[PDB]
This record gives structure tokens, C-alpha cells and sequence, in this order.
């Protein structure tokens, strides 16, 4: 905290007196003064009187924009010491940015800086770009909800009345020749608002897509924000053309915290949003197998049965295609490893369940498998993908590989049964580990409905 | 449930956790306003002080989902014997109450919860469930 911090703010300044006086190096000595400057503008704005940090910073980056001494040998010791220090102009900005919008001195004006920085290509600069992102999302909402876009009823009421009786001039068609002229007016600025709106979102889903490219160290939560922009304007080709170009440059595969609610929205529509959201499905699909081939194994579970609604039937086309394309895209069916496996636990897994209403008075039903099938799946699964247990790849690494491989057992023992229905054996016989033992108790019951609450 | 609904039912839930007399019994004397409300404190302090990320994931995990707000004709009645988008928005909106507040303070919150948990006036109430007894 500052009452610590600022003690040392104070310090650098009784410090950096007389620098040019140590030595005669003007090439360095102001740099140093740079950076001095910098660092008690941020002590002083972490506590109070926001109005000093940033005259401080406007004044500093106005200096260094006015380098006039842009460039320069400078002392071995500068050229030494430069990756120690710098500055960054890029930074700075930012923080005229945010330090322009805390207190509200400053509208939105920012914008006639923000388009033109076209920052660097190193480390940091996600900094830059997450703060950037979050200043046009706030800036975003606060038009969307606007009086300014609710006022477009209004105009819509003065055009259907004024068309009327203004335009009957039953008692001046001077006056009615007005209501044509302000109501282009308001056309154009309801237009103009919306522009806005959308030109704020642009920019903020491509600096929160750009962060996402070169850092990690709070996509954590850029992700759900990322996810939301986009689906909360799930509509033209302003966002979603520019979003399907550039989308695919995510070197990573994440998304994963709700790649249900990815796959689920995967339909058949010509429309765009509807492209970019099966490019990333077949990614994902590609690359991590296991980790997305339980959703989709258990959507087309779900879709052959009660196939009544008229969206089932569209969702298992669409998800159908994608998985017959995704054994073309394997090579020839190289996938074939994964998703032949995978479709045959799924099944194997729901016959088990179908299977619990085995009734009698017992609560057994053991004999290994006795008819079990699943004694020869063990077998045939030599490198079993995981089912559950705690996996990551953290972004991208190597999906290919778990210590699962190595659960070519089965444990096949009695049945759970207790209270309501019946339930599997824990079985599992682990893997490389000697746990796991869960058992599944299939039924109905609420289904996706818990599985989004955990 | 997720959210409310058990504040409905043929009886109604406390929405309080269920401080019942043997859950704080594992408190080893000076139960509940030892240890147990000094660590509440930190933890509803640290979601009202960041508070944007808590709606942030709910907002996305059910911006457009194909969740089913509240199915009635097979629950909550079932046990008894002898809106849309709408329904969304008034659901979340409560987050935003219970977040940030109006009492203010943190512990005022947490005083509160604490007496209605207890309190034997609501939980001579409930119907079985938990059967608050045992």
C-alpha cells in the first residue's frame, strides 16, 4: 500500500537531483528523469489526488513525444542500462488513457488518441491492450443502455403523428416542412449513435483478442469477457466477418470453461457468427479430442431419443456434419482413434445406466461383468482416454497424452443401490493412480441443468 | 433450484445455510462467532470488493443458454401427498443486490444471515428436508 510505497516515491526524487551533475551524459541523465517521473505519478495515483497523476503523465508524455533527441550513441553505460529502464510511450498512453476516464474530466475524448496507437511487438504490451479493451467495453454499455438509442421510439412516434397531422396542416405547411427537416435529423444522429456502438465494439473485441495472443497473465478472465462481446452481438458481418479473419489466430485452445455452450449453439444458417463458431468447434475437436468428445458423445446421445423438438432435429445435422468432416479433416479417419472409442464408451455408458433397472431384492448384481461388455472394452481400450480425474493442457501443450492411457482394467464388482433408483458399480480399477472407483447412476433428473451449476 | 424457488414449495426453505445445531457443533466452543465469522468476513469483503467478475460469469455462462428457468410441474409439489427472458433478468438482477448490498459494512450482512440461520422461529417451518433435528 502507498503509505509504504510513496515513501520511496519521495525518496527517488531527493535522489535524482543532481544527475546531471554525476556525469556529463545528457543522452541518459534525462531518460533517467523519465523514468522518475513515471514512477511517482503511479504512487501518488494509487492513494489520492487523482489530478496530479495525470497532469504528471500529460506533461511527461507530451516530453517524450517532443524527444527531440530521439535517437543517440549515448554512453555504452545508456546503450547498457537501456533494457533496465526505458519507458515505453506506448504505456504511457495507456495510462493517460485510464487516468483520464477514472474521474470523468475528459468525456470520452480519449477516443481521438486511442485509434492511433499502434503499439510494439515484444511483452507488455497486453497490458496495453487489456486496458484498451476494457475502456471500449465500458463505453460500449453505457451508449447501448443510453436514453440516446431509447429515444429512437420517440422519433418513430413523431414520424407516424407528424406524417399525419402536421402533414394535413388542417390549421401551415410552413410548420409541417420542419418535421421533415428534424426528423432526417434525428434519423442521421440515431444512425450516427449506432455507428458509435458498433465501432467501440470492433475495437474492443480486437484488443481483447490480441491480448489473449501474447499473454497469460489474467486471460483467466479476459476469456468470459471475450465470450460475451461476442455473443452478445451475435448479428452482421460488421463484427462477425472481421471476427471470422482474425479468430483463428488464437494460438491457443481454451475456451474449454464453456465449450458446451460453444457446441450447443452450433446450428445451420448461412449467416456469419454461425461460421466462426463451427471454425472453433472443429479446432478444439481437432487438436484435444477427449477433452470436447464427451459434449458432443453426449449430445448425440440425448438427440436419438424424444427426437421431437424441431431444434433436436436441426442440432443433430449440424453436429453430425461436423464430426463426419472432422474424420475427413483426420487424415483418413486417423480420428477414428479417438472418436470409434469414444462413441463406444458413450454407448456402453448408457447401456449401463439403461441397464441399472436390473430390479430384484439384491443390491449386488455382481459376477464381474458376467454380461457386461465392458470387460472387453477395458481390454480394446490398451490407451483409454480419461474420464474424469484432473487434466489440464493449460492452453495449448500436448492434449495427446494422459495418464489414463493406462486404466486397461475394469474392477467389475457389485452394484451401488441405496435410496432412489440404482447405481453403478464404483468398478474403474484407476489407472497409473490406484483410485478413481466412481460410479455413474444414471435416470433422468435435471441433466445439464446441475452440470451448468457446477 | 439455482436460484430461489425453494422460497416457494408447499412450505418454503430459509435461504440462510443451515447453521443448524449440529453442523456449528463441530465449532469447538465459541461456535459461529469465533473462527466461522471472522472467515465469512474475508470472503464476502473480497466478492463485494471485486464484484464485476461474479456477474461476468454468470452473464456469460447463461447469456443466450438453453437452461430451463424453473420447472415446476414435476417439482417442489411433487413431494406434497395425500416469464422467459424475463425470468432471467430478475434472477441475476438479485446477484447484484446481494453483492455490494444495501446494509453496507460487510459484517452487517453477515450479522444478519447469522440470526435468520439460527433463529428457531424460522426453523419451525420446514418440512423434513433436512429434518433440522438429529
Amino acid at each position: 500500500a502507498p503509505q509504504d510505497a510513496l515513501r520511496n516515491a519521495t525518496l527517488m526524487s531527493k535522489t535524482v537531483k543532481n544527475i546531471a551533475k554525476l556525469y556529463d551524459d545528457p543522452s541518459v541523465v534525462s531518460q533517467i528523469e523519465k523514468l522518475a517521473s513515471f514512477t511517482s505519478a503511479n504512487a501518488l495515483w494509487e492513494s489520492r489526488e487523482y489530478k496530479a497523476p495525470v497532469m504528471i503523465m500529460r506533461d511527461l508524455l507530451a516530453q517524450n513525444e517532443k524527444n527531440i533527441s530521439e535517437s543517440i550513441l549515448y554512453d555504452d553505460f545508456k546503450l547498457l542500462i537501456n533494457v533496465p529502464m526505458d519507458q515505453i510511450k506506448a504505456r504511457l498512453v495507456k495510462w493517460s488513457s485510464e487516468s483520464r476516464l477514472e474521474p470523468a474530466a475528459a468525456i470520452y475524448e480519449k477516443i481521438i488518441v486511442n485509434w492511433d496507437i499502434n503499439v510494439e511487438d515484444h511483452e507488455s504490451c497486453s497490458d496495453v491492450f487489456y486496458t484498451l479493451g476494457s475502456f471500449l467495453d465500458e463505453q460500449a454499455q453505457k451508449l447501448r443502455s443510453n436514453g440516446e438509442i431509447e429515444d429512437r421510439e420517440h422519433r418513430s412516434y413523431t414520424g407516424k403523428s407528424t406524417l399525419k397531422a402536421l402533414e394535413l396542416i388542417y390549421k401551415a405547411k410552413r410548420h409541417y416542412n420542419r418535421v421533415l427537416l428534424q426528423y432526417n435529423r434525428d434519423s442521421e444522429v440515431l444512425k450516427a449513435l449506432l455507428l458509435q456502438k458498433e465501432k467501440f465494439l470492433w475495437h474492443a473485441l480486437h484488443f481483447y483478442l490480441n491480448t489473449l495472443v501474447f499473454s497469460n497473465r489474467y486471460d483467466n478472465d479476459i476469456i468470459d469477457k471475450f465470450c460475451g462481446l461476442w455473443f452478445e452481438n451475435d448479428d452482421n458481418s460488421k463484427i462477425n466477418q472481421l471476427l471470422y479473419k482474425e479468430i483463428g489466430t488464437i494460438p491457443s485452445w481454451k475456451f474449454l470453461p464453456w465449450v458446451n455452450q460453444i457446441a450447443s449453439k452450433i446450428s445451420m444458417e448461412e449467416n456469419e457468427f454461425q461460421k466462426p463458431l463451427q471454425l472453433t468447434m472443429k479446432r478444439l475437436l481437432y487438436k484435444l479430442p477427449y477433452d470436447s468428445l464427451y459434449s458432443v458423445m453426449s449430445i448425440l446421445l440425448y438427440e436419438k431419443q424424444s427426437n421431437k423438438d424441431t431444434n433436436i432435429s436441426q442440432k443433430i445435422q449440424a453436429v453430425k456434419k461436423i464430426l463426419l468432416e472432422l474424420q475427413g479433416y483426420d487424415r483418413g479417419a486417423f480420428a477414428k482413434k479417438y472418436l470409434l472409442p469414444v462413441q463406444e464408451f458413450c454407448e456402453m455408458s448408457v447401456e449401463l445406466a439403461n441397464l441399472k433397472f436390473v430390479q430384484n431384492t439384491k443390491t449386488l448384481r455382481l459376477a464381474n461383468l458376467k454380461i457386461g461388455q465392458y470387460w472387453l472394452k477395458q481390454l480394446n481400450m490398451e490407451k483409454l482416454p480419461l474420464p474424469t480425474s484432473n487434466f489440464t493442457v493449460k492452453s495449448s501443450a500436448d492434449g495427446r497424452k494422459a495418464r489414463p492411457y493406462i486404466v486397461s482394467v475394469n474392477e467389475t464388482v457389485g452394484i451401488t443401490t441405496t435410496g432412489l433408483s440404482l447405481p453403478k458399480i464404483v468398478t474403474f480399477n484407476i489407472s497409473d493412480g490406484t483410485t478413481q472407483k466412481a460410479l455413474m447412476k444414471g435416470s433422468n433428473d435435471d441433466l445439464r441443468q446441475d452440470a451448468i451449476m457446477e | 433450484i439455482a436460484f430461489d424457488q425453494g422460497k416457494l414449495l408447499p412450505i418454503p426453505e430459509l435461504v440462510p445455510f443451515r447453521l443448524t445445531r449440529d453442523i456449528v457443533d463441530g465449532f469447538g466452543v465459541t461456535g459461529v462467532d469465533g473462527l466461522f465469522r471472522r472467515s465469512c468476513e474475508r470472503v464476502y469483503a473480497v466478492l463485494r470488493k471485486d464484484y464485476v467478475k461474479v456477474m461476468c460469469v454468470l452473464n456469460i455462462l447463461k447469456w443466450d443458454p438453453l437452461y430451463s428457468w424453473v420447472m415446476s410441474p414435476v417439482k417442489k409439489y411433487e413431494h406434497l401427498f395425500e416469464n422467459e427472458n424475463q425470468e432471467s433478468y430478475r434472477a441475476l438482477k438479485g446477484v447484484e443486490e446481494k453483492l455490494m448490498g444495501n446494509g453496507l459494512s460487510v459484517e452487517s450482512s453477515v450479522q444478519d444471515l447469522i440470526q435468520q440461520a439460527t433463529d428457531p422461529s424460522n426453523l419451525s417451518v420446514i418440512y423434513m428436508g433436512w429434518s433440522p433435528f438429529y
